[PDB]
RNA sequence: AGAUGGUAAGGGCCCACGGUGGAUGCCUCGGCACCCGAGCCGAUGAAGGACGUGGCUACCUGCGAUAAGCCAGGGGG
RNA sequence: GGGGGGAACCUGGGGAACUGAAACAUCUCAGUACCCAGAGGAGAGGAAAGAGAAAUCGACUCCCUGAGUAGCGGCGAGCGA
RNA sequence: CUGUUGGGAAGCAGCGCCAGAGAGGGUGAAAGCCCCGUAGGCGAAAGGUGGGGGGAUAGGUGAGGGUACCCGAGUACCCCGUGGUUCGUGGAGCCAUGGGGGAAUCUGGGCGGACCACCGCCUAAGGCUAAGUACUCCGGGUGACCGAUAGCGCACCAGUACCGUGAGGGAAAGGUGAAAAGAACCCCGGGAGGGGAGUGAAAUAGAGCCUGAAACCGUGGGCUUACAAGCAGUCACGGCCCCGAGGGGUUGUGGCGUGCCUAUUGAAGCAUGAGCCGGCGACUCACGGUCGUGGGCGAGCUUAAGCCGUUGAGGCGGAGGCGUAGGGAAACCGAGUCCGAACAGGGCGCAGCGGCCGCAAAGUCCGCGGCCGUGGACCCGAAACCGGGC
RNA sequence: GCUGGGGCUAGGAGUGAAAAGCUAACCGAGCCCGGAGAUAGCUGGUUCUCCCCGAAAUGACUUUAGGGUCAGCCUCAGGCG
RNA sequence: GGAUGACCCCAGGCGGUAGGGGAGCGUUCCCGAUGCCGAUGAAGGCCGACCCGCGAGGGCGGCUGGAGGUAAGGGAAGUGC
RNA sequence: ACCCGGUGAAAUUGAACUGGCCGUGAAGAUGCGGCCUACCCGUGGCAGGACGAAAAGACCCCGUGGAGCUUUACUGCAGCC
């Protein structure tokens, strides 16, 4: 297999669209821009995600809701992430927050909360909280719930 | 700093390329700015001269045309072969050209 | 440069699990004395923004 | 995956050769050249010579049909560019460690 | 009676050759970008100039009435 | 000892407008352009009357990230630790 | 090295050789071995540097106990006016300070976002401090950078000519040939210019010089044209001329026939633009996003800066990011959750294929393409506004 | 009164027996360079070929009306059938 | 039909502005390339009533030119007036 | 002004092989229809036409364009109290 053989698969490298290059291309003259007006101009229109021609926008007519926060900003309080029993399936022996981080299950800087989707497995699971149904499934399967503080 | 010339006035050179390939001759002159040598009786050209005090009767003269120095090879005075040149340090220790075929000085 | 989150959108709207856009019913900020109870109550819920409008708002929230 | 597949491609063509060490090559092109001939490399086919032996690389590097590399340098363009792959065992060892 | 051809002052199309003009290709003394290196000069008068300076010298370079240069070390041949 | 010069770079003292906000004043552009002073091969900053929640860290500078987060905002356009 | 073609060998052919050097440039064409180089090595009396090595010097270093002397003042601190911070007066702290008032020395003071308490952090009102960082006038290396309308404004005697009182503006302009062998001498001519002669492989390579397009001007030839009506062509036939059951050129007659572009409801239009020709001339790039698509891995995917290596070699680096759970303004609960008295109702949510194997896939990374956001964002054009100068 | 020479006053400024006159051949705000590629919802221009499909000039709203947002109408890919 | 885009057969569609989509041509540059074409003549220019291609184009021939050019397959854009 | 010798511009210019009528046509036709008329090419003259040339209408309107000016428009600043 040699340099002359190396080919990208079909569709892997598509040509770009070139406008403003003659009549046969069917993108000549106006360059697919239509005729005249703001959108044909260099610079074009306002943020069409928001602006609506001068009338008050869809967005700005809906009510704000809830606590938006104040200076000096977010209040530091402990944060919990749940991981379900089913995600604990893969482990044997002990699970702790740290292992769960490594598995790519628990994100750093969150506390562990175990949740109920799935089946419990007789493991020693150490966490900051358990849901009602998690505790239940866990006790019943002869696993061992351990609270951290 | 200086142009490198592997050949000089008037060691004996073989003309190794061009119309005169094969000829042997003394280097009458070295022109480093043009990187060229004049070899005796090699590269003759017919130049027109005006009827002048220097040349009354006018007509033409023969002149030696310069050769690009790379066309030329010194002939070793010991072995008589055309050669590349090497440098050898003496005891002085001045340095000198020596033939690359045998070890002979080229001056 | 990276896109900026539109703060009026972040403050008015939420993108649901399946990407619908949700906002509070408009119309009971005030002038409510003569509104029926069916009215005030119904305006107290969230509704799901019309597709083309939600689709626009969704693009202003590039990192939710 | 690419590194592996490229070597694999040569392996599948018989064009990959592993070697224990290099006889008399002690940094001279004629020395490598000897050895090479003796090992079935007449220079009619381009060779990616991979070895950690500096002495062997210098010896082979001036040959127009030889491209040389340390084993840490092995890469797919070089494998694919050349017709034949030649490795030290020690070279081959790191490549195995690299594709692991 | 009838009927039809040779006129070219000049013009038009085509072909050949030229003139004009300086495209195109090739070229590169120059430019550009990045990376590395290096980074202050000046009253001991800088930067930057003026005028000079060659046997003959318009200009450029170099140089300063010791004026394309003076002395000394090193390099080179 | 100073004075004057130096392409960018740097600090400090001053400091716009077009423009954007589909008009405009707050806001933006922007502490940008520009003027001035000063340095120097860099300049600035620097050895906690710090950070800010950890029973923690440990001068300053510079890069990645944190994060378009927190927030700020005719809660508009936008701005942004 | 030799032979050969050739003006010229480095081409082709024969037989060799070097290589830690087959980077590259030259040489009359295309050269590893002819030249300059290249790999690998070597080199400073003098000046400069010297963050590395060595040495010196300055400087550095105790423990209880007592005393309560000192510990940076128009300062802290409070109020007023402001600036800085993400903070636009906000619940507005902090840092800074123009005005007023105005302390204390560790049992002192500042701070942890008004304030108070508690619990902590830190020691203001004196100074210095390498390095890691920015830049590129200068030197060098290197380009999926330009190649004379490009690339710097300038390849060239250019910040010049020229323009402007001035600040300031600001060009054009490269190429004989391998070598000048740059055309002695004769002829016509006042000269310019040419014609011979000569040089050269070549002279429509002759210096007004490589190539030498097009518009434009001419000479010569073929066909045609002075009763004809025209977007200039087209279709047909016939004549003549040319190259040789065919073609080509030309055009007499007959048929048909309203330029191009632009903008418009609508143009041949008496609506725009264009004298003709050559060259320059307008949908891109970064970073984010969204979909689509080619692959990699898949409950996971992926690294950034940096570090090591290379000198067109890759690797390391898991900090971080996205995903794996949602609902709720939030506390918070969680395959649920929110409203609610509700075990009500509702909103928003939750649930592969084949034979343990393979296959597919959430997702995510990279490439490619479309479109979006931010930038001047497809190119060209104002009238104006502002700064500093003249 | 006219005039030579030497001087001073300038850009929101001068100067003006007043005309918005004149301030270096266009002054209801001089010229140069800079912000700067200001902005231009306007006008103009937008470059190779073939093939398939193929609109709109409406409705709502709009300091909107020769500009937009959504919808209608065109096209592509996937699914349904 | 054959198995697959080999090509044959039958049928049907194929006016087109804005505009969507598809497939191609050509220009500069990179890998391919220490290769290959090249003074028995590179590029470029001027002819051509010939060959291939729907076309954009690509060949081949003659003349000019006098030293460069560059494939199959890929890659990237200062790419077509 | 005209003729002969000398020197020798300009705007403008899609190309032109550039007649009249009555009609037709985006509504004022050398260029379309039907007719009429008309051999080729100039020189001096005239100005009816080529909606002749020049100048991207200065009037008018449009642009959420500009600028000068005004005031018991709004908001600020100098200045003064
Ligand atoms: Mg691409
Ligand atoms: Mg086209
Ligand atoms: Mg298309
Ligand atoms: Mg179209
Ligand atoms: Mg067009
Ligand atoms: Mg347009
Ligand atoms: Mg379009
Ligand atoms: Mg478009
Ligand atoms: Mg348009
Ligand atoms: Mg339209
Ligand atoms: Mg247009
Ligand atoms: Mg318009
Ligand atoms: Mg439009
Ligand atoms: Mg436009
Ligand atoms: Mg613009
Ligand atoms: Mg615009
Ligand atoms: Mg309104
Ligand atoms: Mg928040
Ligand atoms: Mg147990
Ligand atoms: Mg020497
Ligand atoms: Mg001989
Ligand atoms: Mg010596
Ligand atoms: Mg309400
Ligand atoms: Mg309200
Ligand atoms: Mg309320
Ligand atoms: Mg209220
Ligand atoms: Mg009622
Ligand atoms: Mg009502
Ligand atoms: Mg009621
Ligand atoms: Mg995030
Ligand atoms: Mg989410
Ligand atoms: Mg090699
Ligand atoms: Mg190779
Ligand atoms: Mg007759
Ligand atoms: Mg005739
Ligand atoms: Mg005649
Ligand atoms: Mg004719
Ligand atoms: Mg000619
Ligand atoms: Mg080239
Ligand atoms: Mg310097
Ligand atoms: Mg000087
Ligand atoms: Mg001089
Ligand atoms: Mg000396
Ligand atoms: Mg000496
Ligand atoms: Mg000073
Ligand atoms: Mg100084
Ligand atoms: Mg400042
Ligand atoms: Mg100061
Ligand atoms: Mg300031
Ligand atoms: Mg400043
Ligand atoms: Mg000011
Ligand atoms: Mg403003
Ligand atoms: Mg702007
Ligand atoms: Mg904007
Ligand atoms: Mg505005
Ligand atoms: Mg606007
Ligand atoms: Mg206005
Ligand atoms: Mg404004
Ligand atoms: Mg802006
Ligand atoms: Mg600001
Ligand atoms: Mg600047
Ligand atoms: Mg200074
Ligand atoms: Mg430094
Ligand atoms: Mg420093
Ligand atoms: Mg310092
Ligand atoms: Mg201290
Ligand atoms: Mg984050
Ligand atoms: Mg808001
Ligand atoms: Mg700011
Ligand atoms: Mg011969
Ligand atoms: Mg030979
Ligand atoms: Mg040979
Ligand atoms: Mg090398
Ligand atoms: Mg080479
Ligand atoms: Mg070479
Ligand atoms: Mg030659
Ligand atoms: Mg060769
Ligand atoms: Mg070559
Ligand atoms: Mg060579
Ligand atoms: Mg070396
Ligand atoms: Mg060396
Ligand atoms: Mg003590
Ligand atoms: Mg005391
Ligand atoms: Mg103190
Ligand atoms: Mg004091
Ligand atoms: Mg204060
Ligand atoms: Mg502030
Ligand atoms: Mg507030
Ligand atoms: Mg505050
Ligand atoms: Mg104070
Ligand atoms: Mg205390
Ligand atoms: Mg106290
Ligand atoms: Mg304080
Ligand atoms: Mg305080
Ligand atoms: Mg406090
Ligand atoms: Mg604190
Ligand atoms: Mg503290
Ligand atoms: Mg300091
Ligand atoms: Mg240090
Ligand atoms: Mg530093
Ligand atoms: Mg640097
Ligand atoms: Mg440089
Ligand atoms: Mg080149
Ligand atoms: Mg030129
Ligand atoms: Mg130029
Ligand atoms: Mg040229
Ligand atoms: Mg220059
Ligand atoms: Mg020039
Ligand atoms: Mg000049
Ligand atoms: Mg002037
Ligand atoms: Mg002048
Ligand atoms: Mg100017
Ligand atoms: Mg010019
Ligand atoms: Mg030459
Ligand atoms: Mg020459
Ligand atoms: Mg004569
Ligand atoms: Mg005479
Ligand atoms: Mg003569
Ligand atoms: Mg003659
Ligand atoms: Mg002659
Ligand atoms: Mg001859
Ligand atoms: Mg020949
Ligand atoms: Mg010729
Ligand atoms: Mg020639
Ligand atoms: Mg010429
Ligand atoms: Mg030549
Ligand atoms: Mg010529
Ligand atoms: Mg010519
Ligand atoms: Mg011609
Ligand atoms: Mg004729
Ligand atoms: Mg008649
Ligand atoms: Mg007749
Ligand atoms: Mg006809
Ligand atoms: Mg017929
Ligand atoms: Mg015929
Ligand atoms: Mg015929
Ligand atoms: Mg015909
Ligand atoms: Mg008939
Ligand atoms: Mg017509
Ligand atoms: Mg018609
Ligand atoms: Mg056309
Ligand atoms: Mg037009
Ligand atoms: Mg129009
Ligand atoms: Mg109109
Ligand atoms: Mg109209
Ligand atoms: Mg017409
Ligand atoms: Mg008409
Ligand atoms: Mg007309
Ligand atoms: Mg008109
Ligand atoms: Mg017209
Ligand atoms: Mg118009
Ligand atoms: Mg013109
Ligand atoms: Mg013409
Ligand atoms: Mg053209
Ligand atoms: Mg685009
Ligand atoms: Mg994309
Ligand atoms: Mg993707
Ligand atoms: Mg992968
Ligand atoms: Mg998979
Ligand atoms: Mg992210
Ligand atoms: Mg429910
Ligand atoms: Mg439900
Ligand atoms: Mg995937
Ligand atoms: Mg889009
Ligand atoms: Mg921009
Ligand atoms: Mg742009
Ligand atoms: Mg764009
Ligand atoms: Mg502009
Ligand atoms: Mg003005
Ligand atoms: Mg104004
Ligand atoms: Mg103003
Ligand atoms: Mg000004
Ligand atoms: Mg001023
Ligand atoms: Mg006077
Ligand atoms: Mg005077
Ligand atoms: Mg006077
Ligand atoms: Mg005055
Ligand atoms: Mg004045
Ligand atoms: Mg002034
Ligand atoms: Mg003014
Ligand atoms: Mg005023
Ligand atoms: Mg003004
Ligand atoms: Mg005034
Ligand atoms: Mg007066
Ligand atoms: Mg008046
Ligand atoms: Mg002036
Ligand atoms: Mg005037
Ligand atoms: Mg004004
Ligand atoms: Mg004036
Ligand atoms: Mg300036
Ligand atoms: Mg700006
Ligand atoms: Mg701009
Ligand atoms: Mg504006
Ligand atoms: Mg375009
Ligand atoms: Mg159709
Ligand atoms: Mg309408
Ligand atoms: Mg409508
Ligand atoms: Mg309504
Ligand atoms: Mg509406
Ligand atoms: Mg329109
Ligand atoms: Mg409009
Ligand atoms: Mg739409
Ligand atoms: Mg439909
Ligand atoms: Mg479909
Ligand atoms: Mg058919
Ligand atoms: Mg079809
Ligand atoms: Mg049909
Ligand atoms: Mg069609
Ligand atoms: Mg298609
Ligand atoms: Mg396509
Ligand atoms: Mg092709
Ligand atoms: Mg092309
Ligand atoms: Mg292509
Ligand atoms: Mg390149
Ligand atoms: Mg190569
Ligand atoms: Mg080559
Ligand atoms: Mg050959
Ligand atoms: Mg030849
Ligand atoms: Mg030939
Ligand atoms: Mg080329
Ligand atoms: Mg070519
Ligand atoms: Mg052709
Ligand atoms: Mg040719
Ligand atoms: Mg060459
Ligand atoms: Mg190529
Ligand atoms: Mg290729
Ligand atoms: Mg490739
Ligand atoms: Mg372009
Ligand atoms: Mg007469
Ligand atoms: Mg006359
Ligand atoms: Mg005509
Ligand atoms: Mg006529
Ligand atoms: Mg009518
Ligand atoms: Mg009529
Ligand atoms: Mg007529
Ligand atoms: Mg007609
Ligand atoms: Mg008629
Ligand atoms: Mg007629
Ligand atoms: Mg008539
Ligand atoms: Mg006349
Ligand atoms: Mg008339
Ligand atoms: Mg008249
Ligand atoms: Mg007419
Ligand atoms: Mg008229
Ligand atoms: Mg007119
Ligand atoms: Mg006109
Ligand atoms: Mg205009
Ligand atoms: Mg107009
Ligand atoms: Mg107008
Ligand atoms: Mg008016
Ligand atoms: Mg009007
Ligand atoms: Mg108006
Ligand atoms: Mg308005
Ligand atoms: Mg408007
Ligand atoms: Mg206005
Ligand atoms: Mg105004
Ligand atoms: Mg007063
Ligand atoms: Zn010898």
């Amino acid at each position: 297999m040699k340099l002359s053989d190396l080919r990208p698969n079909p569709g892997a490298n598509k040509r770009r669209k070139r406008v403003g290059r003659g009549p046969g291309s069917g993108h000549g003259k106006t360059a697919t821009r239509g005729h005249k007006g703001q959108k044909s101009r260099s610079g074009g229109l306002k943020d069409p995600r928001r602006f609506e021609g001068g009338r008050s926008t869809t967005l700005m007519r809906l009510p704000k809701r809830g606590m938006q926060g104040q200076v000096p900003g977010e209040i530091k309080r402990p944060r919990y992430q749940g991981v379900n029993l089913k995600d604990l399936a893969r482990f044997e022996g002990e699970v702790t927050p740290e292992l769960l981080v490594r598995a790519g299950l628990l994100k750093k800087g969150y506390r562990l909360k175990i949740l109920g989707e799935g089946e419990a497995k007789p493991l020693k699971v150490v966490a900051h909280a358990f849901s009602k149904s998690a505790l239940e499934k866990l006790k019943a399967a002869g696993g061992e719930p351990v609270l951290l503080e | 700093m200086r142009v490198k010339m592997h050949v000089k006035k008037g060691d004996t050179v073989l003309v190794a390329s061009g119309k005169y390939k094969g000829r042997v001759g003394k280097v009458k002159e070295v022109l480093p700015k043009k990187y060229a040598v004049i070899v005796e009786g090699v590269n003759i050209v017919k130049k027109a001269v005006r009827v002048s005090p220097k040349y009354p009767q006018g007509g033409f003269i023969e002149k030696e045309a310069p050769l690009h120095a790379s066309k030329v090879r010194p002939i070793c005075p010991a072995c008589g072969k055309p050669t590349r040149v090497r440098k050898k340090f003496l005891e002085n220790g001045k340095k000198i050209r020596v033939c690359a075929k045998c070890g002979g000085a080229l001056d | 440069p990276k896109m900026k989150t539109h703060k009026g959108a972040k403050k008015r709207v939420k993108i649901t699990a399946s990407g619908k856009v949700v906002a509070m019913k408009t119309g009971k900020r005030h002038l409510n004395w003569q509104k029926s109870g069916k009215e005030i109550r119904q305006k107290g819920r969230k509704f799901v923004l019309a597709k083309p409008e939600a689709e626009r708002i969704k693009l202003l929230l590039p990192y939710e | 995956k690419g590194l592996a597949m490229a070597v694999a491609d040569r392996a599948r063509e018989g064009k990959l050769l592993l070697v224990e060490a290099f006889a008399g090559v002690n940094g001279k092109t004629k020395e490598f050249l000897a050895w090479a001939k003796e090992a079935g490399l007449d220079g009619s086919e381009s060779v990616l010579l991979v070895t950690g032996n500096e002495l062997v690389r210098r010896a082979a590097r001036n040959l127009p049909w030889v491209v040389t590399l340390a084993p840490e340098g092995l890469n797919v363009y070089d494998i694919v560019r050349t017709e034949r792959l030649v490795m030290d065992l020690d070279a081959w060892e790191v490549f195995q460690n690299r594709i692991g």
